[PDB]
């Protein structure tokens, strides 16, 4: 291959394993696919971690309320029940598969001038997302399993300004 | 990790040390002399 | 000859590639790969080790007062000449298996992996040229550090702030 | 000779008598295991023998539970 | 259409509504798929419903132990932690969309003289068995929200010689 998006400059062609050597071009479709995904995902993430430290919703979630829920982080996930997590989940994914919602006409915005550059900033974005969730996570998992295993606090660490 | 663990790899590093020398020995002397 | 990674391009203030034979050359990158790879080996196995005997690990006694990975040579002196034999044993097998100009290669070729695109093993030698150059460095700091401080690594950051645990 | 189902079942499992890899090949694998395993025997016996003492191991009669 | 498998005999073509009418054939695939899939999912359930009342394993899914602890019953959703639901979801996914373990050599040899009339029975037997679900949740769902809906106790009711 090595004629495709995503070559920035410092590194150009970045396979140092070889994973695409013996594959044809539906396998690579895949793999750009899958890691446009990720890296989406992980770009809502970090502002999904970021954001409700400052303010909170004016929902209930059921009968323990979704402002002031349990700290914002992995601890977050055992206070709300089981079956709306799947609902979220099931809900999430109809959209994703089927297309309901999102692919909208007037989504397809411009597109008159350039369009193979903001592409690939998308993904030099999406690639540094992915490495910051890591992090996130490291530090939320660490903190949250042994408290003071690392000798530092206010969760989103690095933006003291906040909390 | 007691002495009795470190005398225990210090034999083995010893025992591997006296059979590199031996294969050496044989290997140079076996080169040498081809036929 | 492969150098001259663009972070800082071509280096050699004392010109020392101008009055040299190929050969010389070729010594020269032998040599560096050699102390390359006995460095990173180095950093490694005192970085282990330290760890191990402050964890509490490896009982108690481990490394003696103060325990650095230097103490094994006051602790363990007839182990360390045995180490020291084995070393030289096999390396005198490379020497006499080996010719001049190829004393950096083993013939393995069939037990690693070595990238097939010709491109990629130039880069696959950049690197480890590069990690090696960053290993030498860190070795003699390590060194030069310890027989100042007579601290362990670890400890002396946990003394000196930059660590937070 | 008779044909049975059981044989024709079993037959792909009995098919390659004399098949071979050309020169040498895993044979360092194997001189590398067979030497981690008398290794590991050594230690063993040594241990058994009360020639090696290790902390947390008593070679003794246990109370059990 | 109005030839494919699934007519059996009492009633023959059931299209009341008429479903199947400006369609072509890959859309009749999709349908077939969907109910085939649905069915085995009723076939399941259902057992997996009746069996538990009476015996089940010690597993300890985290701190929350199912021995003897998690009901039977729709209530078993928040029992079990969140996390542990979205991984048994995500691998229950994963064989369903990307066919892992599942098809096999030695999966479904046999076949060598009834196949038509092995479906159909499948068939059959998937559709009694999604009439079940509906009732037996229909059941569980009016018999939690508040007991006494119904003049009756014992989940299951119709096999007094189980509980
Ligand atoms: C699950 C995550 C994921 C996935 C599926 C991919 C998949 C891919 N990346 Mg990628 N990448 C990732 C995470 C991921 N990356 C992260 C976290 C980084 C930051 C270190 C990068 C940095 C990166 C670079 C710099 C390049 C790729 C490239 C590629 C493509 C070819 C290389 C390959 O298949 O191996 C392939 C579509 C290469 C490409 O565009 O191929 C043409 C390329 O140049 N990626
Ligand atoms: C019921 C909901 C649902 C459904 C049906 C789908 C369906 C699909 N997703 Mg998907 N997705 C969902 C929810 C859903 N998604 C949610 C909520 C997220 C965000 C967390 C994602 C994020 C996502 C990404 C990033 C990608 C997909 C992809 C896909 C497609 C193929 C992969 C696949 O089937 O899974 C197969 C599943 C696996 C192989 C499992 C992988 C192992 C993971 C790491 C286990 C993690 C378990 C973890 C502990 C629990 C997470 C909880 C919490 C963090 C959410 C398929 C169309 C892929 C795609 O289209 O391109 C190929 C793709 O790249 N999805
Ligand atoms: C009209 C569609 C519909 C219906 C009937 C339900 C029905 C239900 N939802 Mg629900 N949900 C839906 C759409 C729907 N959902 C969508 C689109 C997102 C969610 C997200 C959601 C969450 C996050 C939760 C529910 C919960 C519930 C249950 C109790 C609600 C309560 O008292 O709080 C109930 C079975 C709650 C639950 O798990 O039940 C206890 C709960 O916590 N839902
Ligand atoms: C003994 C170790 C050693 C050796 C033999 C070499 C050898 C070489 N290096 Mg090199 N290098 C080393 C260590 C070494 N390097 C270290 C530690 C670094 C920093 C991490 C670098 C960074 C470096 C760069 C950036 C480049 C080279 C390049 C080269 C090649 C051309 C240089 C030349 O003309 O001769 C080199 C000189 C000699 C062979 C003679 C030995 C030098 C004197 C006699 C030793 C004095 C050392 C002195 C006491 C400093 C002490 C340091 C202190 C911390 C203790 C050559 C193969 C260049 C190259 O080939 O790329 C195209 C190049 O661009 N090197
Ligand atoms: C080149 C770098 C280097 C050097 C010189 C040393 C040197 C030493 N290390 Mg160390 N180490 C290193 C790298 C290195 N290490 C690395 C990279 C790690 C990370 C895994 C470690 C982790 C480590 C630990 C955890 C410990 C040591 C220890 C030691 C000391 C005793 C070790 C010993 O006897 O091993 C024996 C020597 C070997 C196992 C080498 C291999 C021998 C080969 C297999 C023999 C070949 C077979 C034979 C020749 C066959 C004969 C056939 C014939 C035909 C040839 C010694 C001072 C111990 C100590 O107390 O000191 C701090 C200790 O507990 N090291
Ligand atoms: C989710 C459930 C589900 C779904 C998607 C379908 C869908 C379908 N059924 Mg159906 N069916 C269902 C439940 C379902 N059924 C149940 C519960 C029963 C038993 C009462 C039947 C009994 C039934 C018969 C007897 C026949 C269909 C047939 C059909 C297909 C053609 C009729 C049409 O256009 O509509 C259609 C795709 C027809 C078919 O297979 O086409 C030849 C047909 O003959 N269905
Ligand atoms: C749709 C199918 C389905 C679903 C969603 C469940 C879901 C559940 N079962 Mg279950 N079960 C099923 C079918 C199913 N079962 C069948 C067919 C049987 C009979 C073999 C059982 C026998 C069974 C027992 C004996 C127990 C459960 C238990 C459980 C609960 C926790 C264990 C677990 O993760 O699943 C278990 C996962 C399986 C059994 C895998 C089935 C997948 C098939 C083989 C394909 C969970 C609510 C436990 C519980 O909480 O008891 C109250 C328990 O002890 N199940
Ligand atoms: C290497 C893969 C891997 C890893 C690291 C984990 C890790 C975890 N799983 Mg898990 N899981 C896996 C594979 C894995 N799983 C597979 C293949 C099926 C499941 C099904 C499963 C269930 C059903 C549950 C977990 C739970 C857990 C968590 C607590 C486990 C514990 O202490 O007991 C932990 C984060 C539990 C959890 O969510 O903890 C709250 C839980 O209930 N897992
Ligand atoms: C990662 C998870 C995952 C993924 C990627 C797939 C992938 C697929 N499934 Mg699938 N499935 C899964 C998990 C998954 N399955 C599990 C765990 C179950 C059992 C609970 C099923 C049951 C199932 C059935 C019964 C059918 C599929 C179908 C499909 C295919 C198209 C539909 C689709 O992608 O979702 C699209 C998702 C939707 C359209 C969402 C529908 C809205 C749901 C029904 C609302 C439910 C709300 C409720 C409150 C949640 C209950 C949670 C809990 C109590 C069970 C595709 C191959 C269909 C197929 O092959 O034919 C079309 C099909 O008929 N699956
Ligand atoms: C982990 C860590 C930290 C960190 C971090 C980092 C680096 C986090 C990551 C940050 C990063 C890199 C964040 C990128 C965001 C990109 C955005 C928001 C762009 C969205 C743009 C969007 C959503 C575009 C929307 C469009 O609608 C538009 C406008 C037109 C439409 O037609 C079409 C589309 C849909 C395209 C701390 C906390 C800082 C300190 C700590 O010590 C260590």
């Amino acid at each position: 291959f090595e004629n495709e998006p995503g070559v920035i400059a410092p590194t150009g062609f970045f396979d140092p394993l070889g994973f695409t050597d013996d594959i044809d071009q539906e396998k690579f479709d895949q793999y750009r696919t899958a890691e446009l995904k990720h890296g989406r995902v992980a770009q809502l993430a970090v502002i999904g971690y970021i954001v409700p430290e400052i303010f909170r919703w004016g929902f209930d979630i059921a009968p323990g309320v979704a402002c002031a829920d349990v700290p914002n982080g992995v601890a977050a996930i055992d206070a709300i029940p089981a079956l709306g997590w799947a609902q979220i989940i099931f809900a999430i994914g109809a959209v994703d598969v089927r297309g309901w919602f999102g692919n909208f006409d007037i989504g397809k915005p411009d597109l008159k001038g350039k369009d193979e550059e903001r592409a690939l900033q998308e993904l030099q974005h999406g690639r540094l997302a992915m490495l910051a969730i890591l992090e996130l996570l490291r530090h939320d998992s660490q903190n949250l399993v042994k408290p003071g295993f690392d000798g530092l606090d206010n969760l989103i660490t690095g933006l003291p300004f906040l909390y | 990790m007691t002495t009795s663990l470190a005398n225990f790899i210090a034999s083995l590093t010893a025992g591997a040390l006296v059979l590199s020398a031996i294969g050496i020995a044989l290997i140079i002397i076996s080169k040498n002399d081809r036929v | 000859l492969v150098g001259a990674l663009p972070p800082v391009g071509f280096f050699d203030p004392a010109g020392f590639a101008a009055k040299a034979s190929p050969e010389e050359l070729a010594r020269y990158r032998e040599v560096e790969i050699m102390h390359g790879r006995f460095a990173q080996m180095a950093v490694l196995g005192f970085i282990i080790p330290e760890k191990c005997a402050y964890d509490g690990a490896f009982g108690d006694d481990f490394l003696a007062p103060t325990g650095r990975a230097l103490e094994a040579i006051n602790t363990d002196p007839v182990w360390l000449a045995l180490t020291l034999g084995v070393i030289s044993a096999l390396e005198t097998l490379r020497l006499l298996q080996t010719e001049p100009g190829t004393r950096t290669d083993a013939k393995i070729e069939g037990l690693g992996w070595r990238p097939k695109s010709e491109a990629e093993f130039v880069n696959y030698q950049v690197r480890e040229l590069q990690q090696g150059r960053l290993a030498m460095l860190a070795f003699a700091g390590e060194i030069a550090q310890e027989l100042v401080n007579e601290k362990p690594l670890l400890v002396n950051l946990q003394d000196s702030g930059f660590v937070s645990w | 000779a008779l044909r049975t189902r059981l044989g024709e079942i079993l037959r792909p499992l009995n098919a390659e008598y004399g098949k071979v890899v050309p020169g040498w090949g895993t044979t360092p694998i194997m001189g590398l295991t067979m030497v981690l395993f008398l290794v590991f025997l050594l230690i063993i016996l040594q241990i058994y023998n009360s020639s090696l003492i290790i902390e947390n191991v008593d070679v003794d009669w246990a109370n059990a539970i």
